[PDB]
RNA sequence: AAGGUAAGUAUCGUUCCA
């Protein structure tokens, strides 16, 4: 954690967007979701996906 | 055995004897706050800060 | 007299020393803790 | 309070909606029991406005006989119940086709006066009512009993109930 | 509601069964459609109160979508904001 | 007129407990 | 943990209730043993809800971790 | 200032003192349109008037005593009775008590 | 400010200098000048005013209490007979006192004690002391001196009068008594200093802000009843407009499901209601308590917000029976009107 | 100087003669009502019980064999179009309050409220500035149309 | 006799004094 925290602070990688779910989808982009609902939605569940499928190729990759 | 004394009438008499509402509210500051009658007024006993 | 049903006795009553002395220590540890308590408690405490 | 006891020891509705290609999903119109006392009682706080709204309601929706029930509640709650005995018995006027409110006519007034609304109630309602077992342990004797029961007998006598009321009688 | 009708059907089918309400869309058409709105909303606002849709910004939009605008009909009453407390003069 | 508190002594003569609260 | 300590320590409705305190109001003094706690307009024909102001759930009294382990 | 009860701003001070209120405490006036009007309370020439103490606002054990024997007494035949009628009391009865 | 303190009482020291921050004395003055010179403005031809000046005078005149000097002048078309110097309240001034050209009027505030709130007193008091002045600067003999009590919202004024003047200062003053910019904000201070407040109790109201927290798991009711009792009318080219009652929709939708339940409201349950708002309010009351108590246990709703604000009040006696159902008023505009189109 | 008369106003005395004149109307009602209500041999005969329920039984076998209205409009004649027509709701009026009703469109309301707010943006017979605070522009409203 | 000093930033005058 302390090793990400300062190469995030150098700036190596960009800062953590905040990771969000269909529960908080209101709590965190609400205001911005009100314009664009399905847009918001969507962005979230690809969110979702990408964390799913980071997971799903990272036991691939472990995969005997 | 239930409270065994009653303050009702005494509220009730010295209302009477101090003037009632406009008797004590022109002691107060409550003509400077103009509010057109005092029916329908609550106090805030505790501001929310 | 319940037998009888006459006014026999006379009942003198008073307040003995005891709860004078007991209530004017209450009055007095009332005004004592007044650093900081409004003037509503105070007077709350001195009704009760 | 219980007379065993010494000193040292809500708001009725009749409409009621049945659940279940058509986006159209008509319901059907079910029409509910009579409710009486509940033990359940005094959950109203600020009195002296919800008065007004059920006064006002009771010239605004005259023939909702629930309306008139809810006044009766809420006024023998707090310690009002002679003047809510008052609004019952003018209430009963304006919705006299329901059980209900000649059942919480029954039940709030007291002694012989009791008898005086129950022995009307059947004048509007005379057939197939519950309101003639109210008659029947609203009074005292026994000869009064069976003579209710007789009345019930003489009109609309399809009730098993009165039936079961009569048949056990002397 | 007209040109919401023409904006919520984009396609000529517009397929529409009475089992549903609105029209037959997936995903992505919806995104088309509801930028469409959002911008109908927002110039409709803007030639009602005269205001550039840009300078709205996102908390505003929102407030205008759900239901909040606000005026200053009390613009007088800002009191709370060679001294200048006599200077103003009066003007018949 | 002071607004100081006058005891009552003396000033019982013609007042019981039970008047003025019924 | 910020929108719980909030909710902890948010007004209740009833909490927010009995510190409004009417006027021109007389009240029977209630609690005889210790007068000056008056519920203000919770419970009060003054003002307020027509239904009575239901309690809150967050507000429950709660025992320690350390204190339930040892039960 | 401190006998004005607790809702209207006062602190609701019981008293049991002879606590006279001078004349130029009970006086108001209110401008209505037509022009300012002037009110005193002791409208008729009389007596000053006194703060009431609580010394006259609770009944004497005495009193209470007897009255309480009386009551019980009372509710005692209208419960007895109510065995009898075969019905509930009810505050209409138990008000006068 | 003016405020006199007979004692150093600390906290009533802080508490009004809190009330009267931002110059409100100040600006509390002019407010009452300015408003007071328009009135004079409008009916200037009809009292031969020639013109009304509003002199550059000291900031601080506003709380100079030891002396004074006039803040509205009129300059006068031709002479007027000034009548002697009388009270607001008066009517007794026959107006042949003397001719003057120049007619000041000054104003002074005040926040009175309880003794001495007797404004009208205080107004011809200081009138006699600051006419019959060597430190005082009035421009004619003629004048008016018009005193405000803040503490006690009471206005008084002793002068000299010409002819229509008084009834015309009676009516300005009893408006701006009742409405100004400074006095409200003042009157606003003083509240929030005791924190009195008239009405305005507190419920959970839907708004911007606390949008988020209605999406839920709880199951929400949006109770619209705008759309129960309405008339098709409509402005023919050339004929009268014309008017036809239609049926209304009472709207119970359901954001978790989306069962948006609806009463189709007759025009004939209108048999000729004389308060027809009334009934409007209650019809939809009843249905959905006809609602909830139909609904099974765990589909009741436990919150049910309203998008009209006179439909708070009939759901809580409708809903007496169901304390755990929080009916929650809405601030928001909320499009639930134009769902029936 | 000299004080006028005038009672004294006390909101126990107030409340306290309330409830005691609610009191003494529901006295009153009580013995109306009893006049109202008060004026209401086969007690206990079993044998003719039985004669009565075979008579009764025995009978049914013989016996066998809208343009009226008059709201107002809140709004201008000049408001509404020509060659359309127009929906119009009911405005919100709490149910203590007993204003007169009044038909509004939300449209329509809602331009009236866009413009005033542009109006009073635009500005950044005795004090009428202040007096309309202190103190809307409709129609009355007969036989379908006025 | 009190328990009643709001703390400040400015130019200007004066005066002793270094």
């Amino acid at each position: 954690q302390k090793e990400l925290q300062e190469k995030v602070r150098l700036g190596l990688m960009p800062p953590p967007e905040p990771k969000v779910r269909i529960s908080n989808l209101m709590r965190v982009l609400g205001t911005e979701a009100v314009q664009d609902p399905t847009k918001v939605e969507a962005h979230v569940r690809a969110q979702m996906a990408k964390r799913q499928k980071a997971h799903e190729e990272a036991n691939a990759a472990r995969k005997l | 055995d239930g409270k065994l004394w009653n303050l009702n009438n005494y509220r009730t008499d010295m209302i009477q004897a101090l003037g009632g509402v406009e008797g004590i509210l022109e002691h107060t500051l409550f003509k400077g706050t103009y509010f057109p009658t005092w029916e329908g007024l609550f106090w805030e006993k505790a501001s929310g800060f | 007299n319940e037998v009888t049903k006459e006014r026999t006795a006379q009942c003198f009553l008073r307040v003995d020393d005891e709860s004078m002395q007991r209530f004017h220590n209450r009055v007095r540890q009332i005004l004592m803790a007044s650093g900081s308590t409004t003037f509503t408690k105070i007077v709350n405490k001195w009704n009760t | 309070v219980d007379p065993r006891q010494t000193q040292f020891g809500r708001n009725t509705l009749m409409d009621m909606r049945l659940s279940q290609q058509t986006v159209v999903d008509p319901k059907g119109y079910l029409t509910d029991l009579n409710s009486m006392i509940p033990t359940h009682g005094g959950d109203i706080n600020d009195i002296k406005k919800a008065r007004l709204l059920l006064k006002s309601v009771r010239e605004t929706n005259p023939h909702h006989p629930p309306a008139w029930i809810a006044s009766a509640r809420l006024e023998e709650v707090t310690g009002k119940l002679q003047v809510a005995r008052n609004l019952i018995m003018k209430g009963t006027e304006m919705c006299p086709k329901s059980e209900d409110v000649w059942l919480e006519a029954a039940r709030l007034q007291p002694g012989d006066t009791a008898k005086a609304v129950v022995a009307q109630a059947v004048r509007h309602l005379p057939q197939s009512v519950r309101i003639y077992i109210r008659a029947a342990e609203l009074e005292t004797d026994i000869r009064a009993k069976k003579r209710v029961l007789r009345k019930a007998l003489e009109h609309v006598p399809n009730s098993v109930r009165l039936w079961k009321a009569a048949v056990e009688l002397e | 509601n007209d040109r919401a009708k023409v904006i919520l059907k984009p396609d000529k089918t517009t397929i529409t069964e009475p089992h549903h309400i609105w029209p037959t869309l997936t995903d992505e058409e919806w995104i088309k459609v509801e930028v469409q709105l959002k911008d109908l909303i927002l110039a409709d606002y803007g030639k009602k109160n005269n205001v550039n849709v840009a300078s709205l910004t996102q908390s505003e939009i929102r407030d205008i979508i759900l239901g909040m605008e606000i005026s200053a009909p009390s613009q007088q009453r800002q009191q709370i904001a060679t001294s200048n407390y006599e200077t103003q003069t009066f003007s018949s | 007129p002071t607004g100081e508190v006058l005891s009552l002594v003396g000033k019982l003569e013609g007042t019981r407990m039970g008047d003025k609260a019924q | 943990r910020y929108r719980k300590m909030k909710e902890r320590l948010g007004l209740t409705e009833i909490r927010k209730q009995a510190n409004r305190m009417s006027f021109g109001e007389i009240e029977e003094d209630a609690y005889q043993e210790d007068l000056g706690f008056s519920l203000g307009h919770l419970g009060k024909s003054g003002s307020g809800r027509v239904r009575q102001t239901q309690v809150n759930e967050a507000t429950k009294a709660r025992i320690s971790k350390t204190l339930q382990r040892t039960l | 200032v401190f006998y004005t009860p607790k809702e209207l701003g006062g602190l609701g001070m019981l008293s049991m003192g002879h606590v006279l209120i001078p004349q130029s405490d009970l006086r108001w006036s209110k401008q209505t349109d037509v022009g300012i009007t002037h009110f005193r309370s002791g409208m008729s020439h009389e007596e000053d008037q006194l703060i009431p103490n609580l010394y006259r606002y609770i009944q004497p054990w005495e009193s209470e005593f007897i009255d309480s024997q009386r009551v019980w007494a009372e509710y005692a035949l209208k419960r007895q009775e109510a065995i009898a009628q075969n019905r509930r009391l009810t505050l209409e009865d138990l008000e006068d008590s | 400010t003016g405020i006199f303190m007979h004692g150093k009482i600390p906290t009533l020291k802080i508490s009004l200098i809190q009330i009267f921050r931002a110059h409100l004395w100040q600006k509390i003055h002019e407010s009452i000048v300015m408003d007071l010179c328009q009135v004079f403005d409008q009916e200037l031809d009809a009292l031969e005013i020639e013109t009304v000046q509003k002199e550059t005078i000291h900031p601080r005149k506003s709380y100079k209490m030891n002396s004074s000097c006039a803040d509205i002048l009129l300059f006068a078309s031709y002479k007027w007979n000034v009548s002697r110097p009388s009270l607001l309240a008066d009517s007794k001034d026959v107006m042949d006192s003397t001719t003057t050209q120049k007619y000041w009027i000054d104003i002074q505030l005040r926040w009175g004690d309880y003794d001495s709130h007797d404004i009208e007193r205080y107004a011809r008091a200081k009138f006699l002391d600051y006419t019959t002045d060597n430190m005082s600067i009035y421009p004619s003999p003629t004048g008016v001196l018009i005193a405000i009590d803040l503490a006690y919202n009471l206005h008084s004024a002793y002068g000299n009068w010409f002819p229509g003047s008084k009834p015309l200062i009676q009516q300005a003053m009893a408006k701006i008594m009742k409405a100004n910019p400074a006095l409200y904000v003042l009157r606003e201070r003083i509240r929030k200093g005791l924190q009195l407040y008239s009405s305005e109790p507190t419920e959970p109201y839907l708004s911007s802000q606390n949008y988020g927290e209605l999406f839920s798991n709880q199951i929400i009711w949006f109770v619209d009843d705008t759309n129960v009792y309405r008339v098709t009318i409509h402005k023919t080219f050339e004929g009268n407009l014309t008017t036809k009652p239609i049926n209304g929709a009472i709207f119970i939708f359901n954001p978790r499901t989306g069962q948006l339940f609806l009463k189709i409201i007759h025009t004939s349950v209108w048999a000729g209601q004389k308060r027809l708002g009334q009934l409007a309010k209650w019809k939809t009351a009843e249905e959905v308590a006809a609602l909830i108590r139909s609904l099974p246990v765990e589909e009741q709703p436990k919150q049910i917000i309203v998008t009209r604000k006179g439909m708070l009040d009939p759901l809580e006696v409708h809903l007496l029976d169901f304390p755990n159902i929080v009916i929650k008023g809405s601030e928001l505009q909320l499009p639930f009107q134009a769902c029936l189109k | 100087e000299e004080p006028v008369t005038a009672d004294v106003i006390n909101p126990m005395a107030l409340r306290q003669r309330e409830e005691l004149r609610e009191k003494l109307a529901a006295a009153k009602e009580k013995r109306l009502l009893n006049q109202k209500l008060g004026k209401i041999p086969w007690l206990d005969d079993t044998a003719a019980w039985i004669e009565r329920s075979r008579q009764l039984q025995k009978e049914k076998d013989l016996a066998e064999k809208r343009d009226l209205q008059g709201l107002t409009v809140e709004h201008a004649i000049d408001s509404f179009r020509e060659g359309e027509t127009m929906i119009l709701t009911l405005k919100d009026k709490g149910v203590l309050q007993e204003e007169e009703d009044v038909l509004v469109n939300v449209n329509l309301v809602d331009k009236e409220r866009a413009e005033k707010n542009v109006e009073l943006r635009k500005k950044k017979a005795q004090q009428k500035p202040r007096s309309i605070l202190s103190k809307p522009h409709s129609f009355r409203l007969e036989q379908g149309g006025t």
